[PDB]
């Protein structure tokens, strides 16, 4: 069933190769948007995502 | 309740060619499975019903593989590839989706054959009935087809009616023949008036009517 | 005036234009669509509905304008040895769009099946018949319906 | 193989309990539902209900107020009890083996059948009258003869010839109802008559309700 | 998909969900019941029939049910002796409750 608690069983999710320096429609873990991807020098803490 | 219907109610079929009987339902017959439940029974004259098809597509053990069914929902059809001499009977269709399970009206299958000349015989009463209070004379008809006929009793060249009864038999499964008999009742008082008695038989295959008679006073 | 004044028609309810104001209009085109539906699910003919027949064999758009008219005609269809005249398809296929009129009668069912015949277990024959033989059924009587438009 | 069989009274008075028993032989205890079924004269068949081996059962809603059914493992018999019956219940009863238990309803085996009649009227013994052949009973080389039974109640009657040794040409016409109220039936046998004079003609007449067994002799002239 | 695409399954019937969309809508918890029955006796495993297994043994309810699977397994159950270790209930005195 599916009406007792929050979903803890999920189906597999596929992945696609990432591209750089090109205008694409990216989708990172449910984050959506449009733009170009390039390398950075930011110093994200280990527990931070975006 | 759900009521079954068939079409037709009577069906004459010559041996050799395929036939078909249809049984239409009043409610959808399809359970939670992919199966649709149905049955087709066959009652020969003088016997008990037997099973031919269940689940509408699977035969039963020992049944010849000439019968089959198809369809789903509310329409089903049974076909007989080649009818035979033993296929004389009344067919029924049962639904078994839910309680109650009721049958239909019952299709009657008729087998056709070449016309044959009927044979006639007369049975004079014996002394036991002559002393028991009632005298009866019986006319016999044997192995004739079609059943369509009509008889009269001519007592002293006078038509009689309202005091006689005729008996008919279901078609035989070995030769496809019909037999008929006629019975007449009469008391002692008015019996000692007439001399000659006879029964009249008319048939389609007979060129002329045939009259067989007997005279009272000879053993 | 006569159509709304006619009481012989069981149901006459519609919107987009009020019936009383229909005597003063000069719209371009008029469509006369007529078919036969069972006395049940008659309200499913209205657009924006959802049902066995509405979403599958006759769907009306939400931008619809026109009227729907239905009347009982059980006086010349039933009370005989069956009717078996007016077929339909069941809950199958992949839904409908408003105003298609598609007839592609074919055998299909899920379960990795071929196409050879009825074969009750894997496939089905999509269309079956109505039954109005019983005199019973307020919503089972053989009603007739028409739908106008603008 | 299984061979079902019924047994019980034939005549019952109105508003009286009806009792029968369908004994089962051969295939003993097993996981099979058993049912009952009846047939009005000259009409369709009517299924009544089914009973399981343990005792659980479901009934037809029409006859769920005056009918009961049980089972007995030791004697391999199950019985049907119907009380406060009317004349409308006069019919022939068959006991099945598969059961139409709203799942598949495979009626794999059926019984021989027993006829029951509902009336306050008594049971009567027949009077057998031989059908002696005569000169007019022969047209060429073939002669016909039989027996007539009169004034018997209730149905049915079984007629046999030569203790079953004569099965060709035998015929038993359905019984007729007289105005006086007593049934009547006659049977006749056709033979390729070429050995008359020494052949013995005996019609085997039985009546289970009135335990009357008579073997009447039929002779020419 | 590994179980759906396999051709060894004689029967694969799903209730309430079409088989190829289960990877989308994910449910919180599932169950895996298992047992051994006949071949012609498979059909009693369904929402609300009446037989020897739908009344006296493991019986489905009338509520939602998932996907019921079956296949032929005569390869490893054979030989002259017959696997008499199998057993079933055939003398129950009353009806059961869903998942008794």
């Amino acid at each position: 069933e599916l009406l007792h608690a929050p979903a803890t069983v999920c189906g597999p999710k596929k992945s696609t190769n990432l591209v750089k320096n090109k205008c694409v429609n990216f989708n990172f873990n449910g984050l959506t948007g449009t733009g170009v991807l390039t390398e950075s020098n930011k110093k994200f803490l280990p527990f931070q995502q975006f | 309740d759900i009521v079954m219907t068939q079409s037709p109610l009577s069906l004459p079929v010559t041996p050799g060619e395929p036939a078909s009987i249809s049984c239409r339902s009043s409610q959808s017959l399809l359970q939670n499975n992919g199966y649709n439940y149905l049955a087709w029974y066959l009652q020969k004259p003088g016997q008990s019903p037997q099973l031919l098809i269940y689940l509408s597509s699977t035969r039963a053990s020992g049944v010849p593989d000439r019968f089959s069914g198809s369809g789903s929902g509310t329409d089903f059809t049974l076909k007989i590839s080649r009818v035979e001499a033993e296929d004389v009977g009344v067919y029924y269709c049962m639904q078994s989706l839910q309680i109650p399970g009721t049958f239909g009206q019952g299709t009657r299958l008729e087998i056709k054959r070449t016309v044959a000349a009927p044979s006639v015989f007369i049975f004079p009463p014996s002394d036991e009935q002559l002393k028991s209070g009632t005298a009866s004379v019986v006319c016999l008809l044997n192995n004739f087809y079609p059943r369509e006929a009509k008889v009269q009793w001519k007592v002293d060249n006078a038509l009689q009616s309202g005091n006689s009864q005729e008996s008919v038999t279901e078609q035989d499964s070995k030769d496809s023949t019909y037999s008929l008999s006629s019975t007449l009742t009469l008391s002692k008082a008015d019996y000692e008036k007439h001399k000659v008695y006879a029964c009249e038989v008319t048939h389609q295959g007979l060129s002329s009517p045939v009259t067989k008679s007997f005279n009272r006073g000879e053993c | 005036s006569v159509l709304y004044n006619s009481a012989s028609f069981s149901t006459f309810k519609c919107y987009g234009v009020s019936p009383t104001k229909l005597n003063d209009l000069c719209f371009t085109n008029v469509y006369a669509d007529s078919f036969v539906i069972r006395g049940d699910e008659v309200r499913q003919i209205a657009p924006g509905q959802t049902g066995k027949i509405a979403d599958y064999n006759y769907k009306l758009p939400d931008d619809f304008t026109g009227c729907v008219i239905a009347w009982n005609s059980n006086n010349l269809d039933s009370k005989v040895g069956g009717n078996y005249n007016y077929l339909y398809r069941l809950f199958r296929k992949s839904n409908l769009k408003p105003f298609e009129r598609d007839i592609s009668t074919e055998i299909y069912q899920a379960g990795s099946t071929p196409c050879n015949g009825v074969e009750g277990f894997n496939c089905y024959f999509p269309l079956q018949s109505y039954g109005f033989q019983p005199t019973n059924g307020v919503g089972y009587q053989p009603y007739r319906v028409v739908v106008l438009s603008f | 193989q299984v061979q079902l069989q019924e047994s019980g009274p034939g005549l019952v008075k109105p508003s009286e309990t009806l009792s029968l028993t369908c004994t089962v032989s051969g295939g003993f205890i097993g996981p099979h539902y058993w049912s009952w079924v009846r047939q009005p004269p000259g009409k369709g068949l009517e299924w009544i209900g089914y009973i399981y081996i343990s005792g659980s059962t479901n009934y037809n809603p029409s006859l769920k107020s005056r009918l009961t059914i049980s089972v007995d493992m030791s004697k391999s018999q199950f019985s049907l009890t119907l009380s406060s019956a009317t004349a409308a219940d006069t019919a022939v009863y068959y006991c099945a083996r598969g059961g139409g238990y709203l799942e598949t309803g495979p009626f794999e085996y059926w019984g021989q059948g027993t006829l029951v009649t509902v009336s306050s009227a008594s049971t009567k013994g027949p009077s057998v009258f031989p059908l002696a052949p005569s000169s007019k009973s022969t047209s060429g080389g073939t002669a016909a003869l039989g027996c007539l039974v009169k004034d018997y109640f209730p149905e049915p009657v079984t007629v046999s010839w030569n203790s079953g040794a004569l099965t060709s040409g035998v015929h038993t016409f359905p019984a007729v109802l007289q105005s006086s109220g007593l049934y009547s039936l006659s049977s006749v046998v056709t033979v390729p008559s070429s050995s008359l004079g020494t052949q013995t003609y005996i019609c085997n007449v039985n009546h289970k309700p009135s335990n009357t067994k008579v073997d009447k002799r039929v002779e020419p002239k």
